[PDB]
């Protein structure tokens, strides 16, 4: 089964920041790869999907890139709604990986 | 608008069974693959597994074992049966949707989810 | 001007008293004209074009899809609905679809099904509008004296009119007017600048907003009519087959074929129109008139050579002589020293020594002497002209 | 099969004593063939297809232009020359301009200029050849006894056929075998149609009207484009320079004169949107499961109560809770009292082998009001139904 | 084919000017930059500089003060003229054509050269 | 004046290796780079232009990449021909500056 690092475990920022998280696959995943945001207490929220295409209708703020083993979501101007967890995860091949998560919070 | 809600026995006693539905309203069961995903409090997220209307269904190989998803398609519903239980198995279960479709060939993962129920 | 290079080459020449002389300048000809006692002007149509003309509307020729989503319902449960139905940027078609047990629908009927995707732009085409007020259009003008072509650029004085009459002071020549009309085919109250990637075109209204292709304005980027390149295949259970059609660029362009052509500066030059102009010559006055006759030996820097136009051009050096003029004729014989060419260089000139300058002669049909100077150090070639 | 989903559905009827059935399967479009005292077969035509064809021909719709060169000699001495004119993959025109003192020519006329373009096709037509000797069909087959959907695609048996294949026998647990005698019928005329695939959409089009397209075209071994004017242009040459220019993209004209065409899909094969299947169908090695098993008494239940199929018929599913290898008695009656069966039963002879078992129920009611009686005594289920 | 030949004094004294042509055939001297570039035995290129039948010229910077290149487009024909030489301006002179299509917008820098001359 | 570097000075390798040259520029000069082979006594000759597009007829075992201020010429595979020093020159804009060049020769 294939394993998910992130990068970095936590991170700490302030609004109109531009954060970038790294997501790494194990082995070779193309551009099968998912961005997920969660909040306390809800469930996760579908972010990015094939590595760099948005779900509508999440803000143009986030972006995402990458491809193979090495992918990166990108908040150009971080809001106070952004403030939450957000998880990686391959959907290549079965079965399928969630990263470890990467915890975003105010500074 | 579709949407999903889990719902099932809050409390599973040890060496007994876990016995989780996941309803499915707004659209059909026939497309996707509709799939189980766990978190145990203050950790990350498990995949679960997955069963489709064709009947072909994958569990994750750390909980194969134990894991059996089936699947309700009159009633858009499927079930998720959790056997030879332990304390790591106290989590927040979520049933998602696993988007796919073979024919213009997109796959957005898990695309929608339900708010999830904490069995302990 | 200078209208030797240039082959597609007409002749005017003015009567004698003669105040004004008009001339047509069509794009890829040059116009000379000459008069009696008078320095010959050549003229030349170098383009007609617009500035800054106005975005008016775009049309969509190639278009990608994606964010393929589809929502199914069974029969007797409701209407599908998708998220992406209400953005502007999403085509969607709402449909029903055969359903039963055998998709697992608890019955029998129709089900509906609606799929959307998203449309983004690949490759379109920009309607401009045009405004004869905004049309420029620019003449080379330049006087038949004694230079070399390598000097052209540095003689050619280039005029600028826009949708009254400009002068043309030639140093040491006096000056010309130019009264100008330029003349173009538009229906500028109906007609597109039609660009597409690097060529352009002058297309008819009608037909552009008649186009059966998805098309956008100049503001919002929300795109119309995208049916027109989106094709959603009958549905069959609880999918929906949803494609692009194919480029349009070729029929497009095969439709514009015949089409008034238009580019830019690598600005929006017309590949036609022409200028219809009114030419002063009385204020142009002639060179040199007194200077004294070149007696020194002179050389052909350039032989006489054949123009096309009917005309022979040769250089010729001055070395040794002062501010002086040359004397040029084409007699039928060598003994005989009776002019019967027409010279359209009017009076030669070498202001400085080691000058080189430049005869052009229209010589008459059959044998002929091209004869530059006098005594025993002037220029004799023989010439033949069919 | 099963053709309860599939609503273009049609009904044949086998004569008591016959021993072939003939019967045609369409695309989208399945057939039931019933017959007294014997188990009803639905038959289907899933896929014809063709595997590994050959290509033919390659004809280019997009091309892109590199390595624009150009030479251009004065009048008089000179022909102009480039190496570009000996190889392959260049497009070249030679002409001659108007050249003379301005242009850095000693004399005034033509002078020879040649230009020549690397010629890279962006996007291409692919044209396979297709041979009727190749041609593979697929056609599902299943009995219609007592199954959930859910196990369908278990009991279908899935048979492929080859152009000259022969009789092919199906059997099916407890009720003997079927004999499929089928032949293809292709609506393609092979000695005068290609495979003509653009990027994903595929078509069966004219031979004669694809080597008759202006457009150029290749083979299938030495790849140099033959016929490459038709998508590069040559503007006429003003001094020393030559405007060389790629023609559209002739994706969409192609495709608008395409829309009338036979479809075909090529998928991890390539199948056809047409055709048919003419199959002669063997009924009498096909039995009855179950004609000696003892009635069901215990009480049942409609999991699925009887609902309308759009084929004229009504569908249910009834589980036997406690049971023993029994059979079901289902008839469609005019009344509570009268016991005369009006109903015609297409699930023939209904059956529950284990327990708490769910078996699926086809019946075709008269028109107007009737009940539908599954059982007997107290344990007995009644369904109105309504038919105009 | 076209191709350049440049010829001129082979040897030349300090303090002298230096007088070399390189001569075209199989093609105009209307279209491209005509360019000058020189060796020196042992060492690496430098690029001289170039002129054009617009009248368009540029010189290498450390050159400039006495570089001039001409241009004789009778005989399609351009000419190097190097003055206030040194030993350092012993080296092997090129002449090249810089090819420069204003109409497709190709170019492909110095694209046809000379079998290059000895200068001492 | 653009200055431009080459790396490695000097190369040694073997028929039959894969070889690759770096050249740097001062500043960004897009992608119009070329790239010169020369044998000795002998003009050098165009091989790469444009950073990327191959003259013709070179051997397609040549290749180019790089935009700005990297690049890189690539032989996938040597051959006894290439054994020559090689030089980049910049044509972005004048004055065009050629690079320092690198030697290749055999082991």
């Amino acid at each position: 089964q294939i394993v998910m690092t992130q990068s970095p475990s936590t991170l700490s920022a302030s609004v109109g920041d531009r954060v970038t998280i790294t997501c790494r696959a194990s082995q070779s995943i193309g551009s099968w790869l998912a961005w997920y945001q969660q909040k306390p207490g809800k469930a996760p929220k579908l972010l990015i999907y094939k590595a760099s295409s948005l779900e509508s209708g999440v803000p143009s703020r986030f972006s995402g890139s990458g491809s193979g083993t090495e992918f990166t979501l990108t908040i150009s101007s971080l809001q106070p709604e952004d403030f939450a967890t957000y998880y990686c995860q391959q959907y290549n091949n079965y079965s399928y990986t969630f990263g470890p998560g990467t915890k975003l919070e105010i500074k | 608008e579709v949407q999903l809600v889990e719902s099932g026995p809050r409390l599973v006693k040890p060496s007994e069974t876990l016995s989780l539905t996941c309803t499915v309203s707004g659209g059909s069961t026939y497309n996707h693959h509709w799939s189980w995903i766990r978190q145990p409090p203050g950790r990350g997220l498990e995949w679960i597994g997955y069963i489709s209307y064709s009947g072909k269904s994958n569990y994750n190989p750390s909980l194969k074992s134990r894991v059996t998803i089936s699947l309700e398609p009159s009633t858009t519903q499927f079930s998720l049966k959790l056997n030879s239980l332990t304390a790591a198995d106290t989590a927040v279960y979520y049933c998602a949707r696993e988007y796919r479709d073979d024919t213009n060939y997109y796959y957005y993962s898990l695309d929608v989810w339900g708010p999830g129920t904490m069995v302990t | 001007a200078h209208c030797i290079g240039i082959t597609d080459r007409d002749f005017i020449e003015g009567v004698h008293g003669g105040t004004w002389v008009s001339a047509t300048l069509e794009q890829d000809k040059c116009v000379t004209v000459m008069a009696p006692d008078k320095p010959s002007l050549d003229i030349s149509l170098e383009t007609v074009a617009i500035d800054r003309p106005a975005e008016v509307r775009k049309v969509c020729y190639n278009a990608v899809l994606t964010h393929v989503k589809i929502n199914d319902k069974c029969p007797s449960t409701g209407e599908a609905h998708l998220a992406e139905e209400n953005e502007g940027d999403n085509a969607c078609k709402r449909t029903y679809s055969d359903r039963g047990w055998g998709n697992g629908c608890g019955l029998f009927g129709k089900g509906s099904i609606v799929a959307c995707a998203k449309f983004t732009c690949a490759k379109s085409m920009s309607l401009f509008e045009v405004d004869q007020t905004k049309i420029q259009y620019v003449i080379r003008a330049q006087l038949h004296v004694g230079a070399k072509q390598e000097n052209w650029n540095t003689d050619i004085k280039t005029l600028k009119f826009d949708a009254g009459s400009q002068e043309v002071e030639f140093i040491g020549y006096g000056k010309a007017t130019l009264e100008c009309q330029v003349q173009t085919a538009v229906d500028f109250g109906n007609s597109y600048i039609a660009e597409m990637e690097t060529e352009s075109w002058i297309v008819d209204r009608q037909w552009a907003q008649d186009l059966t292709l998805p098309w956008q304005s100049g503001s919002g980027g929300v795109w119309r009519e995208m049916h027109h390149l989106v094709e959603f295949e009958p549905p069959h259970a609880a999918t929906i087959r949803v494609l692009a059609l194919g480029n349009q660029e070729g029929s497009l362009k095969t439709a514009l074929t015949g089409a008034m052509r238009v580019t830019k500066d690598t600005l929006y030059k017309l590949h036609g129109g022409h200028v219809s102009c009114r030419v002063k010559l009385s204020a142009l006055t002639l060179k040199g008139t007194s200077y004294k006759i070149c007696t020194d030996k002179m050389f052909f820097v350039k032989n006489p050579t054949d123009t096309g136009h009917g005309t022979v051009v040769m250089q010729v050096k001055v070395s040794k002589g002062a501010p002086c003029r040359i004397p040029v004729i084409v007699a039928d014989d060598l003994t005989a020293a009776i002019n019967k060419g027409i010279l359209v260089t009017v009076n030669p000139i070498a202001s400085t020594n080691d000058d080189e300058v430049l005869i052009e002669v229209n010589p008459p049909f059959g044998d002929s002497y091209i004869i530059v100077g006098r005594g025993d150090s002037r220029l004799t070639y023989q010439w033949h002209k069919e």
